């Protein structure tokens, strides 16, 4: 359960400042010889090198995104922290945090990252309303039952759905959400299990939206 | 300024390039040109760094060249799993990092697929909050263009519906979504509400009834 | 790698450096495009003596970073007589070419601000000695 993490928000102002912090774990960060980066990701655009901080400490951002961004750390927490000033929504991305193996003698990224959605918007945090859409052998093979939960008006994006506590993931299709006329997201998260196995396997969708700190764990019954 | 391809096609069995155009002061003076895949809703995997070095897994049709200030990406052999965004990094002068826009790599050949449809009736849970939805479910289906029309017993359906557009699947087919927002009393009012799919002129409808 | 090795010790040796100093506080030699030790309109002849020279100017800042301890005089006289030796076998792969007093009357005119100006002059060791070790590397 080892990994390089980001921390939230979420959602953010255009007036307001961008405080993202990376949590480092299973190495220390004032090692040689690393670089440890934040890389960017536009909703469907590509990837933007933002900026370094070394083993050092010295950092180093790109030429359009300086005086804007200023990248923070602390030892002690083993942490990295960007800071983006001023934003506005063209700063409305997947943040990634990544390791540099060497700081110099290359500027290539092993260990990447994850990503934590950042869409930046005068717009309020709507918590989604989470109902249980139940098997229907209608439309599966011979022998098999298709189960969902309906994640309904919620801002912004993203919501990550579970089956099981991350137990049950074979024959799981979460659908990407849809954009209503509201401005509010809607998406369905779909299980085809055995048509027999519904009187004795317990289902439970685990929803989680971070922005508006909702978690619902919506048990799926026939 | 990494000029890539916005998009490549591949043949289902073997073989592709991917360009990545710079220029003197980026690819030029160094050897940093690094490669990365990236398959949808996670983040890059690292595949090629030092314009040749495979990282540590990568298979060995994944081949990496460069002439000038310009590195391109071979893949001989192509998998139907080899279907990413393929991105192209270098270390520009000084102590920084410049990305491509990337490429999407299209596997190519796979036939017509005809489209799975799951519809669901309103929970009797969202119907005590006063509130009624209906969830049309389209997947594994190949073109991914459809049309989806809804019918308040036979007659039309135009408003309250929402519809999203077709987002490629891991098995590389398209998912699609239609949800439909009624009254209680309009769902119970009516004898059946109905999902129409067309795709590539083939008709597929679930009908579901309070 | 008796020069990667190198590089890294004198590197390691800065990083040693600023912290013993960076713990109370809390136009230098650089490379360019037309010196050469890149890719792309490379000729070892202008690079070499690009970095004996810079090493050189950078070999004469840390005599001020020396009459400025001695809580760490080894430290601080290591990474003088460590460059010595870098610039002896950089001179050995060269073939002769290229002022203490200049950067006399420039690092007056320059001048926890003699640590803010201690911290750019051992960064820009370490940015020029990363620059050094990437131009060497290929050739």
């Amino acid at each position: 359960e080892v990994q390089l993490q980001e921390s939230g928000p979420g959602l953010v102002k255009p007036s307001q400042t961008l405080s993202l912090t990376c949590t480092v774990s299973g190495g220390s960060i004032t090692t040689r010889y690393y670089a440890w980066s934040w890389i960017r990701q536009p909703p469907g655009k590509g990837l933007e090198w933002m900026g370094v901080i070394d083993y050092d400490g010295d950092t180093y951002y790109s030429p359009s995104l300086k005086s804007r961004t200023s990248i923070s750390w602390d030892t002690s927490k083993n942490q990295f922290s960007l800071q983006l000033s001023s934003v506005t929504p063209e700063d409305t991305a997947v943040y990634y945090c990544a390791r540099d193996p060497d700081v110099v003698t290359g500027f290539h990224y092993d260990y990447w990252g994850q990503g934590t959605q950042v869409t930046v918007s005068s717009a309020s945090t709507k918590g989604p309303s989470v109902f249980p859409l139940a098997p229907s052998s209608k439309s599966t093979s011979g022998g098999t039952a298709a189960l969902g939960c309906l994640v309904k008006d919620y801002f912004p994006e993203p919501v990550t759905v579970s089956w099981n506590s991350g137990a049950l993931t074979s024959g799981v299709h979460t659908f990407p959400a849809v954009l209503q006329s509201s401005g509010l997201y809607s998406l369905s998260s779909v299980v085809t299990v055995p048509s027999s196995s519904l009187g004795t396997q317990t289902y439970i969708c685990n929803v989680n939206h971070k922005p508006s700190n909702t978690k619902v764990d919506k048990k799926v019954e026939p | 300024v990494l000029t890539q391809p916005p998009l490549v096609s591949g043949t289902p069995g073997q073989t592709v390039t991917i360009s990545c155009a710079g220029a003197n002061n980026d690819i030029g003076t160094y050897a940093y040109v690094s490669w990365y895949q990236q398959l949808p809703g996670t983040a890059p995997k690292l595949l090629i760094y030092k314009v040749t070095t495979r990282a540590s897994g990568i298979p060995s049709r994944f081949s990496g060249s460069k002439s000038g200030n310009t590195a391109s990406l071979t893949i001989s052999g192509l998998q139907s799993e080899d279907e990413a965004d393929y991105y192209c990094a270098s270390y520009r002068n000084f102590n920084n990092a410049v990305f491509g826009r990337g490429t999407h790599l299209t596997v190519l050949g796979q036939p017509k697929a005809a489209p799975s449809v799951t519809l669901f009736p309103p929970s009797s849970e969202e119907l005590q909050a006063n509130k009624a939805t209906l969830v049309c479910l389209i997947s594994d289906f190949y073109p991914g263009a459809v049309t989806v029309a809804w019918k308040a017993d036979s007659s039309p359906v135009k408003a309250g519906v929402e519809t999203t557009t077709p987002s490629k699947q891991s098995n590389n087919k398209y998912a699609a979504s239609s949800y439909l927002s009624l009254t209680p009393e309009q769902w119970k009012s009516h004898r059946s509400y109905s999902c129409q799919v067309t795709h590539e002129g083939s008709t597929v409808e679930k009908t579901v009834a309070p | 790698e008796r020069i990667d090795k190198q590089i890294r010790y004198i590197l390691d040796g800065i990083s040693a450096l600023r912290k013993e100093t960076c713990n109370k506080s809390n136009n230098l030699p650089k490379m360019a495009e037309k010196d050469g030790c890149f890719q792309s309109g490379f000729n070892e002849e202008t690079c070499l003596v690009k970095i004996i020279t810079g090493l050189l100017e950078f070999e004469v800042y840390l005599e001020y970073l020396q009459n400025r301890f001695e809580s760490s005089e080894e430290q601080a006289r290591a990474v003088q007589m460590s460059t010595k030796v870098l610039i002896q076998f950089l001179q050995k792969k060269a073939k002769n070419l290229d002022d203490p007093t200049t950067n006399a009357s420039l690092l007056t005119k320059l001048q926890w601000l003699q640590d803010m100006t201690t911290h750019l002059i051992l960064r820009s060791f370490k940015e020029f000695l990363q620059s050094s070790l990437r131009a060497l590397r290929q050739m």
